[PDB]
RNA sequence: AAAAUG
RNA sequence: GGUGAAAUUCUUGGAUUUAUUGAAGACUAACUACUGCGAAAGCAUUUGCCAAGGACGUUUUCAUUAAUCAAGAACGAAAGUUAGGGGAUCGAAGAUGAUCAGAUACCGUCGUAGUCUUAACCAUAAACUAUGCCGACUAGGGAUCGGGUGGUGUUUUUUUAAUGACCCACUCGGCACCUUACGAGAAAUCAAAGUCUUUGGGUUCUGGGGGGAGUAUGGUCGCAAGGCUGAAACUUAAAGGAAUUG
């Protein structure tokens, strides 16, 4: 049975430190607890360990990442006009 | 076997300026404005007022060895008229007949690629 | 501990001696571990890689960059944070970047920096939630917390303090030419209120 | 009480070693002073002046030229080749309803260092036996017409220098190579290279421009 | 009045309703 | 009941239409509504063809034009004379004068 | 495409999946030709393509990972290599290059 | 430019 | 500078104006149309990538798989909300100058939120063609967009031809238009709003005089603003539509 209605994880709260702080550390506590794809073995075994850290418990590769996801969208860009600018430069 | 310098009347509503310049345009000679020339506070666009702003600008380029004009015209441009005002034309015919010759009359409206939304509002000015 | 971006373990050769030299580099988002580093005037433009700002061009995105070349890392250190490569003068060769506070900085085309952007981003949009969670923050980091407020002290411990009601009593900013002790507030504030409207001014 | 005019000096305008004439006009500035440098001041003007006036043909009264000061030489200042542009007049006359208008613009460098940015325009036209009244293109013959452009802009630059680029603007053959390689698309009456912004210089070389 | 100012009205007056009987208990 | 045919502007299988912004009083008039008007005017006319023909460096000099596509408003082009209001048969008549 | 030539071989063919038994195959040279996912590490895909190469066997680079390549030959779990020990009523082993 | 009420 | 006229404002610390540059964000002029695409809201710089779509062509394929749809879903202008980024412009609020009898309005000068973007909410517009969708048939005509077919066709070169563009004829699909309406309608007008007292092709939704009132209450959704659902008491002989003459 789905044991609550909104608050899911932030339900070890309570009734604690208000609704939107409640809502607000929800999202990325989902965020920094979801396994994620290993882009090295391909399987769905990318766990957090601190912040910023993220290691597949499958073929022990540990990368570097965002706080609460393995992506930030900001270093995903980076990524991007990193690769156009080398390429630019090799051509 | 004349000496080259640019009109560069901007002819505003409120306003005309008859600015005369070099052929860089980064020395100036005589800038005379229909302000300059009236004492009204509205008349400052008149046709007379440029035509008195224009005859000074060329009495002054002749005292300095101004001989002929490229003309460049402009409206206030940007995105607030785009048509030049009462006091292009009567600046230009003034340079025209006060000794100065004329060269590549051209309009140099400044003119956006649709950028910089118009002042006003959705409505428009309502009078 | 103390940090909110992860480091890396980077092992080097040593040149000039049989034997591994370890690094301690802050780690950019992406870099993981078997990846190879590349450190150098020619090293390719590739994320984690340390290069000298002036061989990356205008646009790059780059990290823990010196501030004078050989100081070995001084801007764009902490999680999340990067410099951005706005420009170049190749005669009395310097680098224009923007730091992450939003200044200009002009520095030397030989100052290194790291390619990418400090991992551990996006730290500080969780609210801690919880003052034992600051306390466990702050362990870490140094005793500056709690903090009492000066309005809450007596006038012997704070400019702030005493008053049959809590309350700044003078103006709280403070000059920049005033003395310890006096320094409490907001020191040299060009202005006060809640920001309204574009910073950065020209 | 300085009447500015008395401390200031004339220079003759040299622009081409290319153009059909070396006299331009002439353009005044402060005598060189102790502390203010009359050759600072200078070398740094461009001036815009009309093709007509550098050919001597009115077939030339579009496409304004831009000529930048180089180096003053014994007054007389020096220029090169800055940008060209068509006048405002020309350009919203090629411009009109009832028919498609294809821009392109390509940024290429010189054979040797300048960066250049070419702005080429043309026009859907009627055949001659044509009864439809519009003529408009299907955005497919637009973009191979742009393609086609773009890459006769960009290997005409590259093949040439800054001064053969603009012996070759001044008769437009790059607007009959247009029409040449378009013609098979569609009509494409009022091909123009309407523009060429100069981006980046290279290293001064005055010998380069000690041309003229 | 306009229709569009009389159902503004009504939703302010509609607010200050739900206040009060917000207040009450 | 309902003015014109179509309807007041000329929209059909668009839905929306981009504005632009009255030339007279900058008021947000549909594109397709806005009533437009091109001005091809001499750069010289001003009573004035000959004088700067005669004070001009260049024979024949053929002096050009200036080009500019006026938006109206409808209340704008009807205070202005660009457009007047026609009896109920003459609206139906989309030919220039 | 790729796919589909693989899901016929898949079909009609034989293969092998997997990195055991595609070096099994590539040793007894009854592999036809080899398809290695983009993802596999570079020291398998190295150790792969030096067995082709003492085995003069061709290997193809499936521009997919591990997941793609299982979805690509029709199972529901990660294939990091395949081997075609017969191509069935295929032309994978004649289209390419 | 200003012009409300019966 | 601005206006009808002014003043607020800036200005010999050089304002406005001119030239050369740089930065920033927004926007995408002219081309631009009784033109195109999209379920609608909407969508207008180039190029690349990613999937998608209509129409056409089809002597391909399946064979009734379909039409419309309570409940249920997805999208849904603008404004607004939350949190970052950005914040050039314009600009609810606000401040000011004027006008005025008053003018915390129109007009002038600034200017916050907003305008832009990311991640989410909101779910409303005169969200309009105030015209549900599917199907059939009933006038005359010329244009135009997309596809196709044909020609003793015109022009372009590659060497035979050919596509490309154009012309002519036809055709399918589409945005529309013009004339007349046998027909319809209270009329305005309508090729559908026709094929309706000669009333039945299929189907969904909505209305039942004007107010009270989209109010109260309850429920539900929403962070909120609010959205959806939604009375009754009481009151009233008119309210309303189209057209005619003044
Ligand atoms: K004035
Ligand atoms: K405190
Ligand atoms: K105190
Ligand atoms: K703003
Ligand atoms: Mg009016
Ligand atoms: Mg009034
Ligand atoms: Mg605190
Ligand atoms: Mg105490
Ligand atoms: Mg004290
Ligand atoms: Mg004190
Ligand atoms: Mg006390
Ligand atoms: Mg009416
Ligand atoms: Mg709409
Ligand atoms: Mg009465
Ligand atoms: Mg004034
Ligand atoms: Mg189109
Ligand atoms: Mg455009
Ligand atoms: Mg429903
Ligand atoms: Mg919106
Ligand atoms: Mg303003
Ligand atoms: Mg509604
Ligand atoms: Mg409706
Ligand atoms: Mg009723
Ligand atoms: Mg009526
Ligand atoms: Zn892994
Ligand atoms: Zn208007």
């Amino acid at each position: 049975a789905k044991r609550t209605k909104k608050v899911g994880i932030t339900g070890k709260y309570g009734v604690r430190y208000g609704s939107s702080l409640r809502r607000q550390v929800k999202k990325l506590e989902i965020q920094q607890h979801a396994r994620y794809d290993c882009s090295f073995c391909g399987k769905k075994t990318v766990k957090r360990g601190a912040a910023g850290i993220w290691t597949c418990s499958c073929c022990k590769k540990t990368v570097a990442g965002g706080a609460y996801t393995v992506s930030t969208a900001a270093a995903a860009t980076v990524r991007s006009t990193i690769r156009r600018l080398r390429e630019m430069v090799e051509a | 076997s004349q000496v080259f310098g640019v009109a560069r009347i901007y002819a505003s509503f409120n306003d005309t300026f008859v600015h005369v310049t070099d052929l860089s345009g980064k020395e100036t000679i005589a800038r005379v404005t229909g302000g300059m020339k009236v004492k009204a506070d509205r008349d400052e666009s008149s046709p007379y007022a440029a035509m008195l702003a224009a005859q000074d600008v060329a009495a002054k380029c002749k005292e300095v060895g101004i001989t002929a004009v490229h003309v460049k015209i402009r409206a206030t441009g940007g995105t607030r008229t785009k048509t030049p005002g009462p006091g292009g034309q009567a600046a230009l015919r003034a340079l025209a007949r006060s000794g100065l010759r004329i060269g590549r009359i051209e309009d140099v409206t400044p003119v956006p690629s649709d950028s910089t939304r118009k002042k006003g509002g959705r409505r428009g000015r309502r009078l | 501990s103390g940090r909110g971006a992860p480091l890396a373990k980077v092992v080097f050769r040593d040149p000039y001696k049989y034997r591994l030299r370890e690094e301690i580099f802050i780690a950019n988002e992406g870099v993981h571990t078997g990846q190879f580093i590349y450190a150098g005037k020619k090293a390719s433009l590739n994320v984690g890689n340390v290069l000298p700002l002036g061989s990356v061009p205008e646009g790059t995105i780059v990290s823990n960059v010196e501030e004078k070349p050989g100081d070995r890392g001084a801007l764009a250190r902490a999680s999340g944070n990067y410099v951005i490569i706005i420009g170049h003068n190749p005669d009395e060769n310097k680098t224009r970047v923007r730091l992450p506070s939003g200044a200009k900085k002009v520095i030397s085309s030989d100052a290194r920096g790291v390619i990418g952007v400090i991992a551990g981003g996006g730290r500080v949009d969780k609210p801690l939630l919880k003052a034992g969670r600051a306390f466990h923050k702050y362990r870490l980091k140094r005793n500056s917390w709690p903090k009492t407020r000066g309005v809450a002290m007596n006038p012997v411990d704070h400019p702030h303090g005493g008053g049959n009601h809590q309350h700044i009593g003078k103006a709280s900013t403070i000059s920049r030419g005033a003395v310890s002790g006096q320094k409490a507030g907001l020191i040299a504030a060009r202005r006060t209120g809640l920001l309204r409207g574009s910073q950065k001014t020209q | 009480v300085v009447d500015p005019f008395t401390r200031k000096e004339w220079f003759d305008i040299k622009a081409p070693s290319t153009f059909e004439n070396r006299n331009v006009g002439k353009t005044l500035v402060n005598k060189s002073t102790g502390l203010k440098s009359a050759s600072d001041a200078l070398k740094g003007r461009v001036v815009e002046v009309c093709l007509a006036d550098l050919q001597g043909s009115e077939d030339h009264s579009f496409r304004k030229i831009k000529l930048r000061v180089d180096e003053v030489q014994g007054k007389n200042l020096l220029t090169n080749f800055h940008g060209m542009d068509f006048t405002t007049d020309k350009l919203r006359s090629m411009v009109r309803k009832w028919q498609t208008l294809i821009e392109a613009n390509v940024t290429v460098k010189t054979s040797d260092d300048y960066v250049l940015r070419i702005f080429a325009i043309a026009f859907t036209r009627k055949q001659a036996n044509q009864v439809k009244r519009h003529s408009y293109a299907q955005s497919s013959h637009i973009r191979a017409i742009r393609k086609v452009i773009s890459e006769i802009l960009t290997k005409e630059v590259q093949g040439s220098t800054l001064a053969q680029l603009t012996s070759k603007l001044i008769p437009e053959v790059i607007n009959k190579e247009i029409e040449n390689a378009t013609k098979d698309i569609f009509p494409l009456q009022n091909i123009h290279v309407r523009k060429v912004k100069l981006l980046k210089q290279p290293k001064f070389d005055v010998g380069a421009l000690m041309a003229l | 009045m306009r229709a569009k100012w009389r159902k503004k009205r009504t939703r302010r007056l509609k607010r200050k309703r739900r206040k009060v009987r917000a207040r009450s208990k | 009941p309902k003015k014109r045919a179509s309807n007041g502007r000329n929209k059909k299988g668009r839905g929306h239409v981009k504005p632009v912004r009255c030339v007279n009083c900058s008021k947000s008039i549909p594109k397709d509504k806005a009533i437009k008007r091109m001005a091809i005017r001499n750069i010289v006319e001003a009573a004035a063809v000959r004088d700067l023909s005669e004070a001009s460096v260049y024979p024949e000099y053929a002096l050009p034009k200036t080009y500019n596509k006026l938006h109206y408003c409808v209340s704008c082009a009807i205070h202005a004379r660009i457009v007047r209001v026609r009896s109920r048969e003459d609206r139906k008549n989309r030919a220039p004068p | 495409s790729i796919n589909q030539k693989l899901a016929l071989v898949i079909k009609s063919g034989k293969y092998t999946l997997g990195y055991k038994s595609t070096v099994k195959s590539l040793r007894q040279g009854k592999s036809k030709l080899i398809i290695i996912a983009a993802n596999t590490p570079v020291l398998r895909k190295s150790e792969l393509e030096y067995y082709a190469m003492l085995s003069k066997t061709k290997v193809y680079y499936f521009q997919g990972g591990n997941n793609e390549l299982g979805t690509a030959v029709g199972k529901l779990f990660r294939v990091g290599v395949v081997s075609i020990l017969e191509a069935g009523d295929s032309d994978i082993l004649t289209t390419l290059a």
